[PDB]
DNA sequence: TTAGAGAATTGGAGAGTGTGTTTTTTTTTTTTT
């Protein structure tokens, strides 16, 4: 009978927490009747749990939360029979896979890892930290299914506290240790281990960090992953560690770990976007609205802007084997914007990559085999080139990259596949990525004598694969700095008001992003198929009278890129002469900046060779 | 007892015999046997060969059968098996709820105050609270072997449905 | 059908686990030992 | 074996001397099989292999029909024949029933030359790769 | 219905089920027991079909029902019933990988036909079960006795110790994710039948497979003509001494940088199967031919296959072929006559098939062809690797305006109107011809 | 018709026997420097 019941060696009735616990379910409604809105959430979504909050718990009822701190074992067990039966009170022919958890949290970590003691043992806890590391799916078993070898009659056995009460005889038949345990006729339950570190945040000075031990079950375990940070309510256990796996002698130190109750994120930061991106698609220069957009925070370089708001909508993917990725190269001195761009970009695409051509490197741009390390088996770990299959990989230090790194960006970019030829492994990954690149000069500042490529040391082979090149020289011009210097000081003054506004505007810039990926699909009209072509020939002109060559069939194919791109920006789903102009403009800025001798101008076979017309007559 | 697992609608090596017999024609020269006056001191021996032969069937089970059977015995099958899938998802529900959602080392210990244990202080029950709806003092007790002397007798054999074709053929003999 | 047999025919020309063969053509050889055993006996 | 062994000592009455078994090895055996397409089916039956030989332990003396001395008395225990599968464990003694640390009669044991090779496929027979 | 590698939870332990998977590394097949005949040692009974738990498990009793022995058997392993085993482990393929994870990895049982079938790299969709397996070294039974998170307890065949579980899939099928003469002759049907005679009665057929092969490339007619022939190839033949005669036909396409060369190899490639597209320089320590590098498993000195080796009998379209590292510049002499690649190093030594076709395309020095001057003079090639090709080929971009207003018009009407013969009849045709075996007269 | 006193068989407590255990450096070699 539940009445006769207290919590051991704890004098607190398990009925009246129960009774304290409805109607706090029950009458609980500020926030700002609360929890069977929450109760109506679970009947119609159809997840057995329902999150709590201990301060409204705590500001409900002192008492009750005294008593679900201290002894959480009986009192959250108590908590889902409340619960189950109010939930079955109301909504009496709802069906649950299980029945429902009721999962406690406090906001903010009660506790740090550096000040949990013994006197929190069994005892409610919520921690901050950050997860290193998040073990494979362990199965524990719930209940034993046992069978006579003799007479195949069946027994099933419930788990006490980890131990399993063997039939040592069969009842039907009548034979002595004849019961076989039934692995696969068992049932089990998920559990996983997750290892927590202390936030950097939170560590004092110069000590290294403390780590923990979790422990979730149930649905609570694939929910998070490592490098997360996580708010951990849970129990405080203290379990003892036998001396060796043979002998039931344990140490006098216990191990301690953490049940998990209730995980909080805490680093993750439609009809009513679709309304609004139809009409602002419309809106005038809506393509300059959104260039001008990307990076706010460092001062305006359009054509670049332009090129890589191109290359995150793209072309229109289709088939024969044609890429619709853009490729875009950024060149100049250490020291300038093209890393914040890298950066910005990365934080803004989805399926982005960003990782440096340096082999120091935190992720590799080249797919190689390792053994996993707390496991031993072999893992396949695919580059990031082959990660960011549907996005834009960023790669800083372009210009520093091996050989063989080089070798693999060429097989990359040409044929949008990475060959694995490791011991054992055969297969052809899909690398359908738009590069963007950030390379530097071998000197330490840009030569203004040499060219582009005599100034990287890139091949022109991995060069001729770029659509877009560009530079972020800085003129010796006062009109250009004096204002560049107002905006620097502007951008120390920055405040949160606009703060909210370049969010909102970052964050309508990827939804435009999302939803023209998500079905517009830019087709050529014949207007645009004839600009196209007379442009390749307008293109061939200029070079093939006076008897030299000014450009090659591949260039087309980059233009129909970015007139696909910007008929993709602007929503028009038909690609027009608006597009193909704005396309023949935004190539030939891209030569004026790349592909311009000192001497000369622009030279197409500055990227067809090295060196150019200029040099192979010096010689 | 190795063959014995057959499942009924099968021919098992009996049912193939009695086809055997069947188709040879054996079974009539039986009938002859047993119908005859001239031959009656094989009286004894004709009834142990047709005690053997209807060894595993039962009269009114093998009364019933007919042209019609095969629809009426694969609908019969289905149904039986929906019924028997339908007792084992309850009684899996009724354990379910008789275990709690929390697993089994997750702790936790309650006075049962009204409750005195085998000695004279109060029962302090540890298979948790869900168990406590239906408490009783065999939940964790190892049941009694039942001595050789004691032990019930059990029934020598299943039952099972032999060939339809054999089935057929006993009925009309 | 009589130009592609030949077409068939060419590619047939031009076309050029075990333990079981090698048994059954063990087991004829056996077979006519056997069967010549059998007439030499009752000739 | 048995069989050429009686026709050896026919043509050769004083072989015994020189040898007391005479092994016969089967050649162009036509149940050729690939190292990688051997399965159960196979076992206990004899096949045929071809590949580069990868690793060979030197040529070691392997017991072949062993005789223990008893651990307490002078009795020796009788010719017991190895496996391949397992360590022959003496049991006990016979004349007395005891089992304890028994040894090896070396003199009295007979010996065979033991060496384990592994064989795999050869590099042009297996895939690039 | 198809399952993740992320939703093989608990609740899947029994049923059937459907996964995808990247293959990463097959085990040796081994012959498992499945049900063992054994004899009882004290009253020479022989118990039959002793079935099998994920551990070696004699009979629980006598099959005499007044025999008392319960631990003394003996495996008869001639009578008893085995099958092929195998394991392999897989891991979640490119597209299902969840964002910023590490990839989770499986471990698959393949058994009896399904053995052998699948290789590593290869996506492959599983049917089967998710099961469980135990610690098996914690149990300890009368037939094998017994060898951080605490597993369950108080099984007498466990006895002090704790007893863990891991998850494992069992598959009954394997088949690919998204896939003689004779043999080819009963595996093609007879509307393919009637295409191959069509193909092989047709007029102006070597036009039309050019022209079907190579619709993207506009003109250079022989280039086209030397590609399908290099395709098509020749009899592999062997002399009296056992030396061989080379069969398979090299083409190079030398030309500037803005002609159709790489566009050759790219149709070559898209086009046959068992090709392979490369660079001439490498993306990996064995570039073309081969390399000798340390097994990271061993610390042994292993192969590591070239893009030749893996284009054995197939073709390989070489890029950039001017390019090549010094290693491959000498073991592609071997590679192209001979058709083997001979290794000699520290731990290896090794002659590697690579019957492979070359496709070669390459650039002039300096970056564009002069034809005053021979193509031993525009080429860096030397003699001997000149030598080696069957055909050469040469491409000089003209500044014509009107095969550029062609090149545009083609290019632009492939991307926007386009949204004789197919590449599979072709395929087909290819496949039939190639068994054929042609006589000098 | 029930059940209780004397003899024989079976359950299991416990006494006795046997088994298993507590990153580091120098050197080579191929490829890459
Ligand atoms: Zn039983
Ligand atoms: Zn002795
Ligand atoms: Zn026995």
């Amino acid at each position: 009978l539940g009445q006769k019941l207290v919590i051991w060696g704890t004098d607190v009735n398990v009925a009246a927490c129960k009774e304290n616990f409805q109607r706090f379910l029950q009458r609980f409604i500020d926030p700002l009747p609360l929890y069977m809105q929450r109760l109506g959430e679970i009947n119609v979504i159809g997840e057995p749990f329902l999150n709590v909050n201990c301060e409204h718990i705590k500001s409900f009822d002192k008492n009750l939360y005294r008593q679900l701190i201290s002894y959480p074992q009986e009192v959250i067990p108590t908590f889902d029979m409340a619960v189950n039966e109010i939930f079955f009170d109301r909504y009496p022919d709802s069906i649950l896979e299980h029945q429902i958890q009721v999962r406690p949290f406090n906001a903010l970590k009660t506790k740090n890892m550096r000040n949990l003691n013994p006197e929190d043992i069994d005892q409610l806890i919520t921690i901050s930290g950050m997860v290193i590391r998040t073990s494979q799916l362990i199965p524990e078993m719930q209940e034993a299914f046992f069978q006579c070898q003799v007479c195949a009659h069946t027994t099933r056995v419930e788990m006490d506290r980890g131990r399993i009460a063997e039939p040592s005889v069969c009842g039907r038949c009548h034979t002595t240790h004849s019961m076989a345990l039934i692995h696969n006729r068992s049932l089990f339950s998920d559990k996983q281990m997750i290892k927590l570190q202390e936030s950097p945040e939170d560590m004092p000075a110069g000590q290294t960090p403390h780590t923990v031990i979790l422990f979730a079950h149930n649905d609570l375990v694939d929910k998070v992953q490592p490098g997360d940070r996580v708010n951990v309510t849970g129990i405080y256990r203290a379990v003892p560690i036998r001396v060796n796996p043979r002998v039931s002698n344990v140490k006098s130190v216990y191990k301690t770990h953490i049940d998990v109750i209730h995980y909080r994120k805490t680093d993750a930061k439609s009809e009513k976007r679709v309304e609004l991106l139809k009409e602002l698609s419309r809106k005038p220069d809506i393509y300059e609205r959104l260039a001008s957009a990307l990076a706010p925070s460092i001062y305006e370089h359009e054509d670049i802007k332009k090129g890589i708001l191109l290359q995150l909508f793209g072309g229109t993917r289709k088939d024969g084997k044609f890429r619709a990725e853009i490729n875009i190269l950024l060149c100049g001195d250490p020291g300038t914007s093209k890393s914040q761009l890298l950066q910005y970009v990365y934080n803004l695409v989805p399926r982005g990559q960003y990782t440096s051509g340096k082999g120091s490197s935190a992720v590799g741009l080249t797919a190689y085999v390792m053994k996993d390390p707390e496991t031993r088996q072999l893992v396949l770990q695919t580059g990031a080139l082959v990660l960011s299959d549907n996005g834009i990989c960023c790669i800083d230090e372009f210009d520093k990259m091996n050989e063989s790194t080089r070798s693999v960006l060429h097989e990359v970019m040409e044929q949008q596949t990475l060959s694995i030829a490791k011991a054992g492994i055969i297969c052809q990954l899909n690398a359908r990525t738009s590069v963007l690149a950030a390379a530097n000069p071998i000197e330490s500042q840009w030569n203004p004598k040499k060219t582009t490529i005599e100034n990287i040391q890139l091949p022109h082979t991995l060069l001729s694969r770029f659509d877009l090149i560009f530079l972020l020289l800085d003129p010796q011009d006062e009109a250009y700095d004096r204002r560049l210097a107002h905006h620097l000081v502007a951008l120390y003054y920055q405040s949160e008001e606009q703060a909210e506004e370049e969010l909102l505007d970052m964050a309508v810039l990827k939804d435009y992003i999302a939803y023209a990926h998500s079905t517009i699909m830019p087709r050529l009209s014949e207007e645009a198929s004839q600009a196209l072509i007379e442009a390749y020939v307008d293109m061939r002109k200029i070079g093939s009278s006076r008897g030299m060559v000014s450009a090659y069939p591949r260039q087309l194919e980059s233009l129909i890129r970015l007139a696909e791109a910007h008929a993709k920006v602007r929503l028009s789903n038909k690609v027009e002469a608006i597009d193909v102009e704005e396309a023949k403009r935004l190539h030939r800025e891209a030569l004026k900046q790349s592909a311009t001798d000192p001497r000369t101008g622009i030279v197409d076979i500055s990227i067809l060779t090295t060196g150019m017309s200029a040099t192979s007559r010096k010689r | 007892l190795d063959q014995e697992k057959k499942i009924d609608d099968d021919a098992s090596a009996h049912d193939q015999l009695l086809w055997a017999i069947h188709l040879s024609g054996l079974d009539d020269l039986l009938l002859f046997l047993a119908s005859s006056s001239a031959e009656e001191q094989w009286s004894l021996h004709v009834l142990e060969i047709v005690s053997l032969m209807f060894r595993d069937q039962n009269p009114e089970q093998l009364a019933g059968v007919g042209q019609g059977r095969l629809a009426q015995e694969r609908s019969a099958d289905f149904a039986e098996l929906e019924v028997l899938r339908q007792r084992e998802m309850a009684e899996k529900k009724t354990r379910a709820l008789q275990r709690g959602n929390r697993h089994s080392r997750f702790g936790g210990s309650y006075i049962v105050q009204g409750l005195k244990s085998i000695g004279e202080r109060d029962l302090i029950f540890h298979k948790g609270l869900h168990n406590l709806r239906n408490y009783s003092s065999d939940l964790g007790k190892q049941p009694k072997k039942v001595p050789k002397r004691r032990q019930a007798a059990r029934e020598l054999s299943i039952q099972r449905r032999s060939a339809l074709n054999v089935r057929l053929f006993l009925r009309d003999f | 059908n009589r130009e592609l047999e030949a077409l068939k025919q060419r590619f047939w020309k031009h076309a050029n686990e075990k333990l079981q063969v090698l048994k059954a053509k063990l087991q004829e050889a056996m077979k006519l030992r056997r069967f010549e055993e059998r007439q030499k006996r009752q000739a | 074996d048995e069989a050429a062994l009686e026709v050896v000592l026919a043509m050769y009455p004083k072989y015994d001397r020189i040898t007391n078994h005479i092994h016969v090895r089967i050649s162009h055996l036509p149940l050729v099989e690939e190292l990688r397409s051997l399965r159960q089916l196979h076992l206990n039956q004899l096949i045929r292999t071809s590949g580069v030989v990868t690793s060979c332990t030197g040529v070691l003396p392997q017991l072949s029909m062993v005789k223990y001395n008893c651990n307490k008395c002078n009795f020796v225990l009788g010719p017991f024949c190895q496996s391949q599968n397992q360590e022959v464990k003496p049991g006990s003694c016979p004349e007395c029933q005891s089992a304890g640390p028994f040894e090896v009669n070396m003199e009295e044991t007979i010996y065979q030359n033991y060496q384990r090779i592994r064989i795999q496929e050869s590099p042009g027979k297996v895939a690039a790769g | 219905t198809r399952h993740k590698i992320r939703e093989l939870t608990s609740s899947r332990i029994g049923l059937l089920t459907r996964i995808s998977g990247q293959v990463v590394r097959t085990h040796p097949v081994h012959p498992e027991l499945v049900s063992g005949t054994f004899l009882c040692l004290d009253c020479q009974t022989v118990i039959r079909d002793v079935e099998q738990q994920f551990k070696y498990t004699q009979p629980n009793i006598c099959r005499n029902p007044v025999c008392a022995n319960r631990r003394r058997f003996l495996l008869d392993t001639n009578k008893s019933r085995f099958v092929d085993f195998q394991k392999v482990r897989i891991q979640e393929t490119q597209a299902e990988l969840p964002r910023g994870s590490i990839p989770r990895s499986l471990e698959v049982i393949l058994r009896a036909e399904a053995v052998e079938s699948a290789q590593a790299g290869d996506k492959c969709d599983f049917t089967g079960t998710l099961i469980v397996v135990p610690d098996v070294s914690k149990l300890s039974t009368p037939g094998a006795r017994a060898e951080e998170t605490e597993g369950i307890r108080g099984l007498r065949a466990l006895g002090v110790r704790d007893l863990s579980y891991r998850l494992v899939f069992l598959a009954c099928c394997v088949a690919p994710t998204n896939p003689t003469a004779e043999s080819i002759k009963n595996q093609m049907t007879v509307k393919e039948w009637e295409k191959v005679f069509e193909m092989s009665q047709d007029k102006n057929l070597y036009h039309n497979l050019c022209t079907s092969l190579f619709p993207t490339i506009h003109g250079n007619d022989e280039v086209k003509r030397g590609v399908l022939l290099m395709l098509f190839g020749g009899v592999p033949k062997t002399t009296g001494e056992g030396t061989s005669l080379r069969g398979d036909i090299n083409v190079c396409i030398v030309g500037d940088p803005s002609t159709a060369k790489s566009q050759f190899l790219k149709h070559v490639e898209e086009f046959s199967p068992r090709a392979v597209y490369t660079s001439g320089k490498a993306s990996s320590a064995a570039g073309l031919t081969a390399a000798v590098v340390r097994d990271e498993e061993s610390h042994e000195f292993v192969i590591e296959a070239g893009a030749l080796m893996l284009a054995d009998n197939g073709v390989c379209c070489i890029d950039e072929f001017d390019k090549m590292d010094v290693r491959d510049q000498v073991a592609i002499h071997e590679a192209m006559e001979q058709q083997t690649i001979s290794i000699t190093k520290a731990g290896v030594k090794a002659t590697l098939n690579a019957r492979t076709s070359i496709l070669a395309a390459a650039n002039p020095i300096s970056g564009h062809y002069d034809r005053s001057k021979s193509l031993k003079q525009n080429i860096n090639l030397s003699a001997p690797i000149m030598s080696r090709f069957d055909l050469f080929f040469i491409l000089v971009d003209e500044c014509n305006e009107v095969t550029d207003y062609a090149i545009a018009r083609r290019i632009v009407d492939l991307h926007s109107r386009i949204e004789v013969y197919s590449l599979d009849d072709i395929r087909r045709y290819l496949l039939f011809a190639r068994q054929f075996k042609p006589k000098i007269s």
